[PDB]
């Protein structure tokens, strides 16, 4: 009967920003209130972007401590060192680079929607492929991917910390604590 | 704009309107200062959840604009110069061609 | 009349006006034998802080109402483990020189508090009202008539005045005995 | 506001009517938009010949 | 100034003093009668305090827990508060005469004004109205002496190890 | 008398701070304070907030005001508005409170020395 209350904070109303977005008005969570000082577009574009780096990154942690490699004695190293190794042998520039010419065209991207150039959702780059046509369909796709983005870059965080804490490859089970 | 939906009120009526908003904040009291740079500073009512965004406004054309003034243009030039001579040093060294 | 967060929010902020009550009309006054309103260095009088005072007494009698309870439990039962072994550990007092800094069990509790404070911060200056001020919305057992809620927030404050009492002897105690539970030399 | 063909997440870009990539107009930076695209066609054509 | 009470007033080469340099009174006017009440109750237990540390070095009471030698005013506290000794037998008895300041002026102090304050009633050797006035006076300028002297003697006798009338 | 100084909420200013504000502000502005003066924020809040007015205000507004308003010390009291306007009387009536330099300052002698000559408007008298 009175202001439209978030779901995630009970006593805390949900942040207007919030409303008709993906994720958002089914948990509204905000209590520190990011959404009331900065634009809800760039928001979900940083928050989109974090989850798909984290999506790859888990993966590739996983990937590399569980033993996969490329078939080069260069990559013989744990993941702890796979970073610095890689930084002196030459593929994270090209990586860089690569992701550089990537980010100039979503940089061009984030200036021409938020210029209100074009008409994209923040998050959105074209890709359709496994996207639902029914409109529901594809508002639950977009919260699909917002929970597995922001569950995977707990889990990478909790992953790269247990790592390092304890030199271990991924499962950290046996461990010492 | 930025506020389509504030019911923004004049200081005469600052007790006298109530209606609240498409939202439930109180109406916000617009005072007109004379500075430039901050025209209208909008005082509250009560407890909002009142979208105030922080960051600047800034466009692509401006920024565009700004480093086309004289002094980016020519810095800009000058400074790829200036790399590009050291770059030659670097890789054609003691000019031992000539 | 516990008017809920959703609708009693719409009458939140800082107010410029006087009830003309003691602390503007705010439970913790009403003692046994009649009214105790208490306040003799006259901080009530700033009545747009009431509200922020009543916040910061409720939050230090819930701490310390915990804190008391804790270190009362330790003294009986401790966590199964050897870090908090009767024998590493003695006196519950020496937990947070013992337990913290580089050890980890202070240092996230640390942290977990930031998390929860810094996340229900904007109800404490925000949306903080002579009507909602520590409400959090955790209304189980709360009684329905106005009266017994009267009751039940009197017995907050009286348990969590003291709490904050009996904690603050309860570290002085023990850290002058190093002795268990009843901290008497 | 409609989109370049290439790349779907950027406005379409003008003044790049049909030569031969009308179907997949292709400018992000706009150098068409800052340059006499005739001579952008000229330099284009002449370093694929080389 | 501080209503009616006497803190003022036959205070040396002025007539009236009125030291309240911090508006104490003027701040909290609800209190004159609390200040004073603490005031004099201050003075007259420092007097006792400082013609206390005195008299054990001379005569000791006959408890016979009491009469024991290295008992100064360091150790006395500590030494004889045991496992309910001399101290709770203290403690209990200025808990008799406080209590009977609780009746002649209610539980909460209601009838404290700044008239009955630190008037006990035991009236043996004043007389007259005046004399009263200048007794009063008279007691608080020896009282707030006392509690600068004792504050003195407890500060100076420990931490210069005196324990004795000296106090240097 | 003046409107917005009536029944001014003790939230917005307290009654000893307003009074010091009034008597440190000269009379004639009152009615307008000029801009950049304690008085003028007091003016333009008052009519905004009180009684009959807007009587809540969000916790950072209320902030904010509360550090433009004075602090009720960084106001001269009666004794030293007292100082200023002898002071300056003395100044320009053609008299000096003698002072002496002396370590990088200078120590008032306590004794006024009828500074102009005979020539008022003689440089060298
Ligand atoms: C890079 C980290 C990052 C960023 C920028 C965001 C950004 C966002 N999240 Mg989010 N989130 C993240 C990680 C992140 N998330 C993770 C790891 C989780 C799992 C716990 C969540 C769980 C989550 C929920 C459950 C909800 C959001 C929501 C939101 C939106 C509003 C919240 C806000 O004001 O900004 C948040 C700003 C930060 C987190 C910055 C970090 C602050 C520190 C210094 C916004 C688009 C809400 C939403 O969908 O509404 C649009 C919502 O209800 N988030
Ligand atoms: C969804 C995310 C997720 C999950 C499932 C877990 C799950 C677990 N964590 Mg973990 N953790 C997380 C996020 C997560 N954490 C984050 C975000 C951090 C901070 C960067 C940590 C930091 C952390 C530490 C420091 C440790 C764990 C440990 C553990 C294990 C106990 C358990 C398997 C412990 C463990 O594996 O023991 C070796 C342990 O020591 N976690
Ligand atoms: C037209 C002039 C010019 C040219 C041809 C180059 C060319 C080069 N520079 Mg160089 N540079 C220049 C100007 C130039 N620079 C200027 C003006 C600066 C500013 C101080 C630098 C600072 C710089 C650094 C700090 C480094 C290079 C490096 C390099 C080499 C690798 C490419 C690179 O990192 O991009 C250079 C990046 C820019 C020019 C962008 C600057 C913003 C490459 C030969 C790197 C190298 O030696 O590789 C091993 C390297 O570490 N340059
Ligand atoms: C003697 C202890 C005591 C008592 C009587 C209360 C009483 C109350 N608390 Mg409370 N609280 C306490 C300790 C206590 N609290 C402690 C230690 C904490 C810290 C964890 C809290 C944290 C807390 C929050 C966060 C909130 C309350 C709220 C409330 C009120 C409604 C809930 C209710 O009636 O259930 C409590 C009744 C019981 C019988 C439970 C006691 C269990 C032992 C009520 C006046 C809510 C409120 O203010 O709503 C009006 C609210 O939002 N309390
Ligand atoms: C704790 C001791 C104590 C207390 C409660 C008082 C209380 C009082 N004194 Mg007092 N006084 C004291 C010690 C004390 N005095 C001492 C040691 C001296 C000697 C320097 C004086 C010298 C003195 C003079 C000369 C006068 C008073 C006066 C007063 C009364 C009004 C001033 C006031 O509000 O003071 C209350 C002050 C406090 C509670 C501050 C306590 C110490 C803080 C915490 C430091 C009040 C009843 C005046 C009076 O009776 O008016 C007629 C007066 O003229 N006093
Ligand atoms: C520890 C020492 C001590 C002692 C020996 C007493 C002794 C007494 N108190 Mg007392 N009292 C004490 C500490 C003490 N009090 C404390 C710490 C307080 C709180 C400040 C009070 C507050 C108090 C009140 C309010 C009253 C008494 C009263 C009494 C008398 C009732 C007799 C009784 O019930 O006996 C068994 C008795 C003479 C009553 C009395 O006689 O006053 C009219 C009374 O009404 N007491
Ligand atoms: C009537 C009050 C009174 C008098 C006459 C003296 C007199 C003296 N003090 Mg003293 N003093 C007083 C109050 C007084 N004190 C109080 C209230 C304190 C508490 C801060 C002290 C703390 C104090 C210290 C710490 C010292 C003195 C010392 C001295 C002596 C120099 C001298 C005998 C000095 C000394 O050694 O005494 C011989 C010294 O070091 N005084
Ligand atoms: C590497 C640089 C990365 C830092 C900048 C990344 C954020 C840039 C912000 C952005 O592009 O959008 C921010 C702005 C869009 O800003 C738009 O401006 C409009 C002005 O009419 C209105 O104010 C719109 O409300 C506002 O969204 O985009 C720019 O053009 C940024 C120019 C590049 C800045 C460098
Ligand atoms: C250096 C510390 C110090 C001591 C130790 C001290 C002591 C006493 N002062 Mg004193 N005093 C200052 C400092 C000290 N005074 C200062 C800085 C000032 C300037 C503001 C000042 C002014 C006055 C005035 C105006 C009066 C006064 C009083 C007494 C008094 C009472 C004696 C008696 O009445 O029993 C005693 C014992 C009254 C008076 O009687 O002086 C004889 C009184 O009228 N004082
Ligand atoms: C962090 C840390 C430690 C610690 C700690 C902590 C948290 C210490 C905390 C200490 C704490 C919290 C101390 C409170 C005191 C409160 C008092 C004294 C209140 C008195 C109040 C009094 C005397 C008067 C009360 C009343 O007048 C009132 C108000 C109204 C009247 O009607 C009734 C009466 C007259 C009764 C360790 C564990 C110690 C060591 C470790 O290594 C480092
Ligand atoms: C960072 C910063 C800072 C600092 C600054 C500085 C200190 C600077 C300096 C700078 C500098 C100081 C630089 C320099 C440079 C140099 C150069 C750049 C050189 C060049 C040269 C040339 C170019 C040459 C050429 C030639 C040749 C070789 C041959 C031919 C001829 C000629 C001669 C032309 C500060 C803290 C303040 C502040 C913050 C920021």
């Amino acid at each position: 009967g009175g202001y439209k209350m978030s779901k995630a904070v009970p006593f805390l109303p949900m942040s207007p920003a919030l409303e008709g977005y993906v994720g958002a008005e089914e948990e509204g969570f905000d209590p520190m209130g990011f959404s009331l000082a900065l634009d809800i577009r760039w928001l979900r574009e940083a928050e989109l972007k974090h989850g798909r780096i984290c999506m790859l990154a888990t993966v590739g942690w996983i990937a590399t401590d569980l033993g996969m490699r490329l078939p080069g004695p260069a990559y013989q190293v744990s993941t702890l060192e796979a970073h610095d190794a890689m930084v002196k042998f030459g593929p994270m520039a090209q990586i860089l680079i690569w992701l550089g010419i990537i980010e100039v065209f979503s940089f061009l991207a984030i200036t021409n929607m938020m210029e209100g150039t074009t008409d994209r959702q923040p998050g959105d780059y074209g890709l359709r492929r496994l996207y639902p046509k029914d409109e529901e369909g594809q508002y639950e796709m977009q919260l699909k991917e917002l929970r597995n983005g922001r569950l995977a870059m707990l889990a990478f965080s909790g992953i790269v910390t247990t790592a390092v804490l304890t030199g271990r490859t991924w499962p950290f089970x046996x461990x010492x604590x | 704009a930025e506020t389509e939906e504030g019911l923004i009120i004049k200081p005469e009526e600052a007790g006298k309107i109530t209606s609240r908003d498409k939202n439930n904040n109180p109406p916000r009291i617009v005072v007109k200062t004379n500075d430039w740079d901050i025209p209208e500073y909008q005082l509250s009512t009560g407890a909002s959840n009142q979208v105030s965004y922080i960051t600047p406004v800034v466009e692509s054309e401006d920024i565009k604009a700004w480093l086309s003034l004289n002094v980016n243009f020519f810095s800009i030039i000058i400074l790829f110069t200036v790399g590009g001579l050291i770059e030659i040093q670097r890789f054609f060294p003691d000019t031992l061609y000539w | 009349a516990r008017r809920e967060l959703a609708v009693a929010y719409e009458d939140a902020g800082i107010d410029l006006m006087d009830n003309g009550k003691f602390a503007q009309g705010l439970v913790g006054a009403e003692a046994a034998f009649g009214r105790y309103e208490f306040d003799p260095i006259g901080f009530s009088k700033y009545t747009e802080l009431v509200p922020w005072f009543r916040e910061a007494e409720l939050k230090h009698g819930r701490i310390a109402m915990l804190a008391w309870l804790g270190l009362v439990v330790p003294d009986f039962v401790r966590i199964p483990g050897e870090a908090y072994s009767f024998e590493a550990v003695p006196r519950v007092i020496d937990a947070h020189d013992a337990l913290n800094a580089d050890a980890g069990p202070n240092f996230q509790i640390i942290l977990f508090i930031s998390i929860v404070e810094l996340c229900c911060a904007k109800k404490v200056f925000e949306w903080n009202s002579v009507e909602t001020a520590g409400d959090y919305n955790l209304t189980r057992l709360f009684p329905e008539d106005d009266e017994a809620q009267k009751q039940m927030r009197i017995a907050e404050l009286k348990n969590g005045r003291l709490a904050m009492i009996a904690f603050g002897g309860a570290v002085t105690q023990a850290v002058i005995t190093g002795k268990p539970f009843p901290w008497t030399f | 506001k409609e989109t370049s063909a290439s790349v779907p997440f950027l406005p379409k870009p003008k003044n790049l009517a049909g030569w031969v990539g009308g179907e997949t107009e292709f400018d992000p930076i706009g150098f068409s938009n800052w340059f006499d695209m005739k001579w952008l066609r000229e330099a284009e054509l002449k370093h694929g010949r080389v | 100034f501080a209503g009616g009470l006497t803190g003022s007033d036959y205070g040396g080469f002025g007539g009236k003093y009125e030291w309240d340099p911090v508006g104490f009174s003027t701040r909290w006017p609800e209190h004159l009668a609390w200040y004073r009440e603490a005031e004099l109750k201050h003075g007259r237990i420092a007097m006792l305090a400082f013609a206390g540390l005195l008299a054990p070095d001379l005569f000791r009471l006959p408890w016979a827990e009491f009469q024991d030698s290295s008992l100064d005013f360091a150790n006395a506290h500590d030494k004889f508060v045991a496992g309910f000794g001399p101290m709770w037998w203290g403690f209990i008895a200025c808990g008799g005469i406080e209590y009977q300041r609780f009746r002649k002026l209610g539980l909460g102090m209601e009838g404290l004004t700044l008239e009955n304050a630190g008037n006990l009633g035991w009236f043996d050797l004043p007389k007259n109205s005046e004399e009263r006035l200048f007794y009063e006076t008279a007691e608080l300028k020896n009282g707030r002496l006392a509690m600068l002297a004792v504050s003195g003697i407890f500060t100076a006798g420990i931490f210069w190890d005196q324990h004795h009338f000296p106090f240097i | 008398k003046i409107a917005y100084l009536q029944d001014i909420p003790r939230t917005i200013v307290e009654k000893d701070a307003l009074e010091l504000i009034l008597k440190n502000t000269p009379k004639e502005q009152w009615e307008n304070p000029p801009e950049d003066s304690y008085l003028y924020t007091v003016k333009a809040f008052a009519e905004m907030y009180g009684p009959g007015k807007a009587t809540k205000m969000g916790w950072w507004d209320y902030y904010r005001l509360k550090m433009d308003m004075p602090d009720t010390t960084r106001l001269s009291s009666e004794r030293e508005l007292q100082e200023i306007e002898e002071y300056e009387k003395l100044m320009m009536s053609g008299k000096v409170p003698f002072a002496v330099p002396g370590p990088s300052g200078y120590f008032f002698t306590g004794f006024v020395t009828q500074w102009k000559g005979k020539e008022p408007f003689a440089g060298d008298q």
